[PDB]
């Protein structure tokens, strides 16, 4: 046998550390650590960004492999399209309190 | 020996230092050229107001700004290789003078017959007879014969120094414990002049080379007359 | 022994703002001067030693 | 780049004033040492 | 709030620390060397030791109380330890090169011929032998460590742990003896040159080695490592490997090649 | 927090420009009077 | 050939710029010559050639001191 | 190679274990079985003021200044020969 | 505050601010060493006195420029700033370690400034060549502070360089790939590996020389059966990538620059600008005997360093023409920035070129220690190198301080530097053919004439100098507000405001996988 004697993530994991453990079991990345899947990106079936605050930077990659990401400030309104590919985004504000 | 105001390489007293200057010669053709075409096609860009900002397409155009440069490299390497080779070269030496360098003098050594051996310092300004090259000249000469094959060997008794004679094409480092070889070939006789070519201390300027050449005959007994 | 990771785990998430380095209470401050004292301190020194060093002695 | 105006414009004068003062500070002692090169060789 | 999985670190006073504490070590070894005084090299000695001290605390208050080694910040501590050792490998190939240039061609100096006259070099079947089978059994006991740690056997993981490091121990006074009996000395031109600066570098790499696992077996007594987040373990056994397999490279190269 | 924005991110005040010049004038000028104190001292040995 | 002596000729052995080597191999062949000449009762002056050209090429000092070092018994190389 | 024994898939922490008891330390146990019978004060070397050993270009830091570190009065002579 | 702000700092920008202002002090220090040099060169005859007091200014001269000006400025500030903000990341994987990295460069100075005050200073040349460089010639604790002054320095540089690869590396957005960073992020990260790959040797070589002046080893003492030489090969086996890692970044902001400002929203070929310094990279480790062809090496090893030193230019070349083709069609916008960066391409290009002369075994017997080589690596340092830092911290200056410069002055600046740099050197290519050897306090007569006008060139320079540290202060004095950037779809740097936050990417980039 081995008697144990290890603890596990499961029981010593505290801190941030655990938040990330805890949101993934769940399938969610509430500390932004996988990529974001894409939309169609028209109007109608914007790509949503999920942000803690009024405003988040948006990088675009217009098309794969493309050297050079469009960046650009994200607001809170109306949906928003990159001026380079006029693909379609959409601010999405939520919280982290308890 | 270098005169005022020169823009360029000393006059070949070998032909090795010859070979070099048409080979020098050869290379600042094409510096002077990717110099001009660089400073023409920066100045072409600059001085339109037509505009094309959208993304352009590099494959084609990357093509020729490798293969020409690669071809413009073999043209200056394939001489630089020979003349390189040249230097080596299975000659057949008559005469072996060695040279020590000092802090800060060089002494010189004929040891093939005799035990031939003295010390060679600079003219202190003060002491120039007027004529003489400050900085340049020194109490006892390298006497070489001209028109010959001669095996110079290089070390040092202490620091580095380089043993270096521009207008012959000649510079060899001394190294401690290390007998460097070169070989020596003046086309010309007359008095042909060098300095220390590494940092060895407090007067590395002041520890000068001049050669002597002259024939044959006029050198044995100058070797006879210094045992 | 006996696992005590949980305890120190508190101490070192409690909202006191006390940086890192000084959570650890009395010690850190008493190693944190100590340490402080000797790298100043030693500064100072090593400088009057090249300061020394610099001049022809005897 | 666009700009605000100066809050504390530098007029001339001021600006006549701080190039004095600048090219002064380099210039000044580097010439202190340098004129009085002679004295420190008799030495 | 912060929604990135990294490490924003609190202001720190160590990197200040450490900084003079090399002016300390520096301006104290050229103060033994010249003026032939160990004042300021003991003060310098002292500041680096507290600073190295405190630090890699912090390090574990925010790894392990503070849990802020997300696995983000986890994966740059690999890179980070990777990158490191290639570091120690590059000085390493320098001393490798100091030796291959001396030996490959000796100079009339020496006898024009390796190994030099007059040097009587130590027989590898003997204790460099020895040296050579602690460190390889060193790196099978590190490697049971490891295992146990990752099935949750703390017992069986102290008990390797413990090997390894009485290993350790035991090769360091083995070679410190070596040394001691050695019939030739730092002094001794280019030969004990080579071999005492390199074996030398080598041997001081051990003792990092052995305070380096110390540390984690302390460690591990107070529980500090789980089944899955051990990184400040796995730094410990790569650079354990590294100091075994330069080891192999000079027992090959300086003791057997050039004996 | 520490202070943010224009002014403020810089371990020196700019906060009155003649006291700014003043520093200007120090930090630069010893550090190219530096070199000059140095070749003086070693000639004012031996 | 001596007769015609006027220095040492290429060695095919020693191509390269570097000619310490030269210098060293060339006073082995003596000293290790005239220690196998006398210890025979034989005529030293076969072993000249190698005594020519190591003085051609070999600096004084560097002689000088090998001289001094067989006669002190600390000359590394062997004879 | 010149070793031979059969993979053992069976478990991580025993095996390496199984390697640990049954061959690493087994080696060590061996090789020191093989020095301390071959390590024994052989005879010390005859001096010769050979002038590329015993370098001292500047006195060490330490002891008289003539001393190396780990100088052993026993086999470690002096650039003037052997201490008594 | 301030003391925890400054001193304790583990923020990349607060970090980056301490570089710049640690190098441009540095650059005072290296300047005057400079006009002393050629105060002493201006006329024949001797001005300090022998070659020692000269070189140990030369030396110094090389040293400052070199290891606390040019690498600490450009990799520490221009790194610690634009680097993360260029790929969205928060700060440093390792942000303490950052700090010591900084904290680390005082003292390494100060065992410098130590050393040229203790006994007669190490005048040994920036190589520090045994024997002179031993512990007989060099007799004293002198050449000792020298080798620790580079251990500082060098522990200071491979801390920094874990710090940016594991940075650039680990903490991009996850959807970004290498291939979609900037060319300055690229350039910092190749930069970082030729440290991490050749400090380490350097530190092994100046290590066996203080063993050899302390120890008594015997590493470059033929008494012991070492090799003077063995040193200059594990120097150099540093020396060559030193100097591609002293441009690499300077092509990364010549890259940035010549593109905002020729209005383009890319430069051309970015694979190829990867390829070229991934080579040059790559070449600029396997060259380093080119820099021994005169200590006396087989011919067959002679040939291979003369052919495989003019490789470089190949992958060097598709820079220079990528360059000039992201201008091409450009809207040129005529600021001092554009003006640093076309003055590089050209004066880059000129000394480029005067080294592929050199690569060739042959000439090199002849330029070997002359001034000619002094001339080729002026160009590219003093008129590359330094034109890419005026460049970038001209163009960046708002950024980090949030305000702007006189654009009228700072041509005037770029003007005057121009005429001083170009006339310095341009004659120094002159003298080396007539043979003038390096490392001299006085020349023959003969060669009077350009080390006049050389030294002329050497005074203009240093107005240039003054006038930077006015034109600092006036934008501080006045404070202009930057209000407004342009082409900040394409750098997002910019888009934090001028100066950014202390915390920047707080809430990190939204870049999604299409
Ligand atoms: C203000 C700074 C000072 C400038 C110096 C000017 C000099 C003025 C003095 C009197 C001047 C008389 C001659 C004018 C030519 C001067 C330089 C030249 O071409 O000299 C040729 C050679 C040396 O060759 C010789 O062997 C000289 C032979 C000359 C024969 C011509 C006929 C006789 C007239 C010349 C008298 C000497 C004849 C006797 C000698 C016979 C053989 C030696 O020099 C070299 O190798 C120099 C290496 C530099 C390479 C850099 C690449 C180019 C950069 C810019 C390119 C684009 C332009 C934009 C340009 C913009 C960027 C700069
Ligand atoms: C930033 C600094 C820097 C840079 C970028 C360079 C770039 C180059 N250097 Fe130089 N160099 C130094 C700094 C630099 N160097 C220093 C400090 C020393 C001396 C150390 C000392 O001794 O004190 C030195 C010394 C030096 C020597 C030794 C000389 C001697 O000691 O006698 C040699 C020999 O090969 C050399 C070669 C090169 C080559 C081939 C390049 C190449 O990288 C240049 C390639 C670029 C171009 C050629 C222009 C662009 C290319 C094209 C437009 C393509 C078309 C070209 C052709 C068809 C040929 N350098
Ligand atoms: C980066 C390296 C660098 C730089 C910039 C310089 C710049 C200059 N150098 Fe130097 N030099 C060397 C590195 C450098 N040099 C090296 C390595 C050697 C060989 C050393 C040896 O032989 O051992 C050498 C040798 C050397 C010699 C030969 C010594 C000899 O053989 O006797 C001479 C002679 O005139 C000389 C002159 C100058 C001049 C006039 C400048 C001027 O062009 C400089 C003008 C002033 C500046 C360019 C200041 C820039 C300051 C800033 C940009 C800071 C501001 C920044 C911020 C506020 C952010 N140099
Ligand atoms: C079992 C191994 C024991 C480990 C060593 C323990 C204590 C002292 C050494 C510390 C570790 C550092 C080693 C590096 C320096 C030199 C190699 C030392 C190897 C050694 O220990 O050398 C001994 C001599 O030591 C001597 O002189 C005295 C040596 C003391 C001088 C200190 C060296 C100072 C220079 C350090 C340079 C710092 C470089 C760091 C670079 C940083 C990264 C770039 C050898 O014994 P010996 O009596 O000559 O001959 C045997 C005769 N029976
Ligand atoms: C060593 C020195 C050697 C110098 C090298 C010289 C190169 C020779 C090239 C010459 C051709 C000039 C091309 C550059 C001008 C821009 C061309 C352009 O604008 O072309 C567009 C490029 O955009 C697209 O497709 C996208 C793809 C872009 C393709 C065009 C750009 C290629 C060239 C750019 C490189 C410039 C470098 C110059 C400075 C070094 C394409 O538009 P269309 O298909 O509708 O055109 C149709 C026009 N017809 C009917 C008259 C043919
Ligand atoms: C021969 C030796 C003598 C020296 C030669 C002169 C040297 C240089 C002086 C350059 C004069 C200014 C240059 C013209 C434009 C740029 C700077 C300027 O004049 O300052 C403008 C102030 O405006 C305004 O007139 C508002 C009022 C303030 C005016 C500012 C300038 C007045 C003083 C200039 C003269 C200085 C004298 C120096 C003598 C040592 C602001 O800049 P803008 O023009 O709005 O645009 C810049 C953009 O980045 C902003 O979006
Ligand atoms: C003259 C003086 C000579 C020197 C004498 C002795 C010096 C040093 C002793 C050896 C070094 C020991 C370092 C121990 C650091 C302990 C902190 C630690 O190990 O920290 C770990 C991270 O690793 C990390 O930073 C990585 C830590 C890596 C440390 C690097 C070690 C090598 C550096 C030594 C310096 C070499 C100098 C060169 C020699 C000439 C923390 O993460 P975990 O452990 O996974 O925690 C997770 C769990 O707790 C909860 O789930
Ligand atoms: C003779 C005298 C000459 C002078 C020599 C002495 C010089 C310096 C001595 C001071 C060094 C001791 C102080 C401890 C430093 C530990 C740094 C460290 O270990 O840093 C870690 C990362 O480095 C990693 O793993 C990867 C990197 C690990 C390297 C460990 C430190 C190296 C120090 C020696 C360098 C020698 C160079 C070797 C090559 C020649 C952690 O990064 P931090 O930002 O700290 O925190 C981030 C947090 O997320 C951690 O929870
Ligand atoms: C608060 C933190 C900062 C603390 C700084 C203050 C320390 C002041 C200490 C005074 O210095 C002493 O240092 C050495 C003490 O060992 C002596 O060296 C001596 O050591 C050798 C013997 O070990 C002798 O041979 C030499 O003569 C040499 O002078 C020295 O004489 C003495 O002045
Ligand atoms: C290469 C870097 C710098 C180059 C350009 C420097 C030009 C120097 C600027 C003036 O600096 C000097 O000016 C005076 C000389 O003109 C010196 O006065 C000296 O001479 C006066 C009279 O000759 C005395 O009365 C003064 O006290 C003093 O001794 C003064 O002390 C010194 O600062
Ligand atoms: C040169 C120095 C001498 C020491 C050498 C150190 C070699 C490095 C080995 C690291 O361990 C890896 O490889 C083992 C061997 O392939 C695996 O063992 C075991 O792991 C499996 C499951 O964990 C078991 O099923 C198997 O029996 C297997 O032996 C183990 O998993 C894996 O981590
Ligand atoms: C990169 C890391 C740097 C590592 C630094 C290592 C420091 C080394 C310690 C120096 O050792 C000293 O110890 C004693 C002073 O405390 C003295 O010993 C004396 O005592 C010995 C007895 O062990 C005798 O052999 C001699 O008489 C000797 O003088 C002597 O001054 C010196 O040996
Ligand atoms: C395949 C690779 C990357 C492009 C991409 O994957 O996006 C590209 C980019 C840079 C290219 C190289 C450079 O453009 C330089 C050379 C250009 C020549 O026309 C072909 C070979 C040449 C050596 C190229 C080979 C290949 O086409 C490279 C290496
Ligand atoms: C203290 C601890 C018991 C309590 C626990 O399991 O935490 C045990 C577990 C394993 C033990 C160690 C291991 O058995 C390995 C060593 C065996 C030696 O015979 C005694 C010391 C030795 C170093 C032990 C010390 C101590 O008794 C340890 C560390
Ligand atoms: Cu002898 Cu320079
Ligand atoms: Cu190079
Ligand atoms: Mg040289
Ligand atoms: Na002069
Ligand atoms: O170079
Ligand atoms: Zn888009």
């Amino acid at each position: 046998a081995s008697g144990g004697g290890v603890p596990t993530d499961e029981e010593q994991a505290t801190g941030l550390e655990r938040e990330v453990m805890l949101a993934a079991r769940k399938g969610q990345d509430p500390y932004n650590i996988l990529a974001p899947k894409a939309t169609s990106g028209t109007k109608e079936d914007p790509n949503l960004v999920p942000s803690i605050t009024n405003k988040r930077i948006v990088g675009c990659i217009c098309e794969e492999d493309n050297s050079t990401v469009i960046w650009f400030w994200l607001h809170k309104g109306e949906a928003q399209r990159c001026p380079s590919c006029g693909t379609h985004y959409k601010l999405v504000p939520h919280q982290l309190a308890h | 020996m270098a005169y005022p105001m020169q823009l360029g390489f000393q006059d070949a007293t070998s032909p090795i230092m010859e070979e070099l200057l048409h080979f020098h010669d050869h290379t600042l053709m094409i510096v002077f050229l990717i110099s001009s075409l660089v400073l023409y096609i920066i100045s072409l860009m600059l001085t339109t107001k037509l505009t094309h900002t959208s993304t352009m397409d590099a494959q084609e155009v990357e093509t020729i700004w490798t293969i020409l440069p690669a071809i413009i490299l073999i043209l200056i390497a394939l001489p630089s290789l020979r003349i390189l080779y040249m230097m080596d070269e299975i000659n057949n030496p008559s005469l072996t003078v060695k040279t020590m360098g000092h802090q800060w003098y060089w002494s010189y050594e004929y040891t093939d017959y005799e035990d031939l051996s003295f010390d060679s310092y600079m003219i202190p300004t003060s002491e120039l007879k007027p004529g003489e090259l400050r900085l340049l000249e020194v109490d006892n000469r390298v006497v070489l014969p001209m028109e010959m094959t001669i095996r110079m060997l290089v070390s040092s008794e202490d620091v580095l120094h380089s043993w270096a004679v521009p207008s012959l094409g000649l510079k060899t480092d001394a190294i401690p414990g290390r007998l460097n070889q070169t070989t020596l070939m003046s086309s010309r006789p007359g008095l042909y002049y060098g300095q220390c070519s590494e940092i060895c201390g407090s007067n590395h300027s002041f520890m000068p080379i001049v050669l002597e050449l002259v024939p044959l005959k006029y050198f044995e007994k100058w070797s006879a007359s210094m045992l | 022994f006996e696992n005590r990771v949980a305890e120190k785990q508190k101490l070192f998430q409690e909202d006191n703002g006390l940086p890192v380095h000084l959570k650890g209470g009395a010690t850190d401050n008493i190693l944190y001067r100590v340490t402080m004292t000797l790298c100043l301190g030693g500064t100072l020194y090593s400088l009057y030693c090249l300061g020394w060093a610099s001049f022809p002695h005897k | 780049i666009t700009a605000k105006p100066a809050k504390t414009p530098t007029s001339p004068k001021e600006q006549a004033i701080g190039l004095s003062v600048t090219f002064l500070s380099f210039l000044l002692p580097a010439g202190w040492v340098l004129y009085h090169l002679d004295n420190y060789k008799k030495s | 709030h912060q929604t990135h999985a990294y490490h924003m670190v609190n202001p720190s006073p160590w990197p200040l620390t450490g900084a003079l504490s090399a002016l300390l070590m520096t301006s104290g070894l050229t103060m033994w060397f010249h003026f032939n005084s160990m004042t300021l090299l003991m003060i310098g000695l002292t500041t680096n030791m507290l600073t190295m001290y405190q630090w890699w605390r912090d390090v574990i208050r925010e790894s392990t109380f503070q849990g802020h080694h997300t696995p983000a910040v986890q994966k740059g501590l690999r890179y980070g330890m990777i990158l490191f050792i290639i570091s120690e490998v590059l000085f390493f190939t320098g001393f490798f090169w100091a030796f291959y240039h001396s030996s490959l061609a000796p100079t009339p100096e020496l006898g024009g011929c390796w190994p030099p006259t007059g040097i009587h070099p130590l027989n590898p079947l003997e204790v460099p032998l020895l040296n050579t089978s602690v460190l390889l059994a060193s790196g099978v006991s590190i490697t049971w460590a490891h295992h146990s740690l990752m099935e949750g056997d703390r017992k069986h993981m102290l008990q390797a742990l413990f090997i390894t490091i009485t290993l350790g121990v035991y090769f360091t006074l083995l070679q410190a003896s070596e040394y001691y009996e050695a019939p030739f000395t730092i002094s001794d031109g280019v030969y004990g040159s080579t071999f005492f600066v390199a074996t030398g570098f080598h041997g001081l790499h051990v003792i990092i080695g052995s305070t380096f696992l110390i540390v984690c077996f302390f460690r591990q007594l107070k529980f500090h490592f789980t089944s899955n987040h051990h990184f400040g373990f796995e730094a410990a056994a790569w650079y354990w490997h590294f100091v075994d397999v330069v080891w192999l490279f000079l027992y090959v190269s300086i003791y057997w090649w050039g004996s | 927090h520490y202070e943010e924005g224009p002014g403020k991110n810089i371990p020196f005040s700019v906060e009155n420009k003649w006291r700014l010049l003043a520093m200007m004038t120090l930090f630069f000028g010893s550090g190219f009077a530096a070199p000059f104190f140095i070749v003086r001292h070693q000639l004012l040995k031996k | 050939k001596i007769k015609n002596y006027q220095t040492a000729p290429f060695d095919s052995r020693f191509p390269n710029q570097n000619q310490t080597r030269n210098c060293w191999q060339n006073y082995l062949d003596f000293h290790r010559c005239e220690k196998a000449m006398t210890a025979k009762g034989g005529d030293v002056s076969v072993c000249e050639w190698y005594r020519r050209v190591y003085k051609s090429l070999c600096p004084i000092s560097w002689v000088s001191t090998w001289d001094d070092r067989r006669a002190e018994g600390t000359f590394p190389g062997k004879i | 190679a010149s070793a031979a024994k059969g993979d053992h898939g069976g478990t991580g922490a025993r095996t390496w274990r199984f390697l640990t008891f049954g061959l690493a330390l087994p080696s060590v146990a061996l090789c020191t079985l093989n020095s301390w019978l071959h390590s024994g004060h052989r005879e010390r070397p005859a001096f010769i003021p050979y002038h590329h050993l015993r370098i001292r270009t500047k006195p060490f830091s330490w002891g008289d200044g003539n001393h190396t570190f780990f100088h052993n009065p026993r086999v470690n002579p002096l650039p003037t020969g052997y201490e008594k | 505050m301030f003391i925890n702000r400054w001193l304790f700092s583990t923020n990349h920008k607060d970090i980056g601010t301490l570089y710049l202002l640690f190098g441009a002090w540095a650059g005072m220090v290296g300047t005057a060493l400079s006009l002393l040099i050629r105060a002493e060169l201006g006329q024949p005859g001797t001005l300090l006195g022998d070659d020692q007091i000269y070189n140990v200014v030369v030396t110094a001269h090389a040293f400052v420029m070199i290891f606390f000006m040019v690498m600490p400025i450009m990799i520490g500030g221009f790194g610690n700033w634009l680097v993360p903000l260029m790929i969205g990341a928060p700060d440093m994987a390792f942000p303490r370690m950052n700090n010591m990295s900084f904290w680390l460069l005082p003292p390494s100075f100060l065992l410098l400034l130590a050393s040229s005050m203790v006994e007669a200073g190490a005048g040994t040349g920036w190589t520090v060549y045994p024997p002179l460089a031993g512990n007989l010639a060099h007799a004293g604790a002198s050449v000792d502070l020298t080798i620790f002054s580079l251990h500082l320095a060098g522990v200071s540089s491979i801390l920094g360089a874990i710090n940016f690869i594991t940075t650039i590396i680990n903490m991009k957005p996850p959807a970004m790939s290498q291939y979609q960073t900037p060319l300055f992020v690229w350039s910092v990260m190749i930069t970082a590996v030729l440290l991490l790959l050749s400090l380490p040797v350097l530190a092994a070589g100046i290590t066996m020389l203080l063993t050899d002046r302390n120890l008594n080893t015997t590493f470059f003492d033929p008494a012991g059966g070492g090799d003077p030489i063995l040193y200059q090969h594990l120097f150099w086996f540093f020396g060559h990538p030193e100097v591609y890692i002293l441009i690499l970044p300077g092509f990364g902001m010549i890259s940035h620059i010549v593109t905002y400002y020729s209005g383009k929203k890319e430069p051309f070929g970015y694979m190829g600008m990867v390829w070229a310094m991934m080579s040059i990279g790559f070449l600029g480790f396997i060259v380093w005997a080119h820099h021994m062809f005169t200590v006396g090496m087989d011919v067959d090893t002679r040939a291979y360093f003369t052919s495989a030193t003019m490789i470089i230019a190949i992958p060097t070349g598709v820079k220079v023409f990528s360059w000039l083709a992201t201008l091409h069609g450009g809207n040129i916008k005529w600021s001092p920035a554009m003006m640093w960066a076309l003055g590089f391409i050209f004066l880059f290009t000129v000394g480029g070129l005067t080294g592929i002369v050199l690569a060739n075994s042959s000439l090199d017997i002849v330029l070997h220690d002359t001034y000619y080589v002094v001339a080729h690596f002026h160009y590219v340092l003093s008129m590359g190198a330094v034109f890419a830092i005026m460049g970038g911290f001209v163009h960046w200056f708002p950024l980090f301080s949030g305000y702007t410069l006189n654009d009228t002055w700072a041509k005037i600046h770029f003007a005057i530097m121009f005429v001083g740099v170009n006339m310095t050197f341009f004659p120094q290519h002159f003298l080396g053919l007539s043979g003038m050897p390096r490392r001299y306090s006085d020349y023959p007569d003969a060669y009077t004439m350009w080390n006049t006008i050389s030294s002329m060139g050497s005074f203009i320079s240093l107005t240039a100098v003054m006038l930077m540290v006015f034109i600092i202060w006036e934008a501080f004095a006045s404070k202009r507000e930057v209000l407004t950037v342009d082409l900040t779809t394409t750098n997002l740097e910019w888009l934090n405001g001028c100066p950014p936050p202390y915390h920047t990417f707080e809430e990190p980039t939204y870049v999604n996988l299409k």
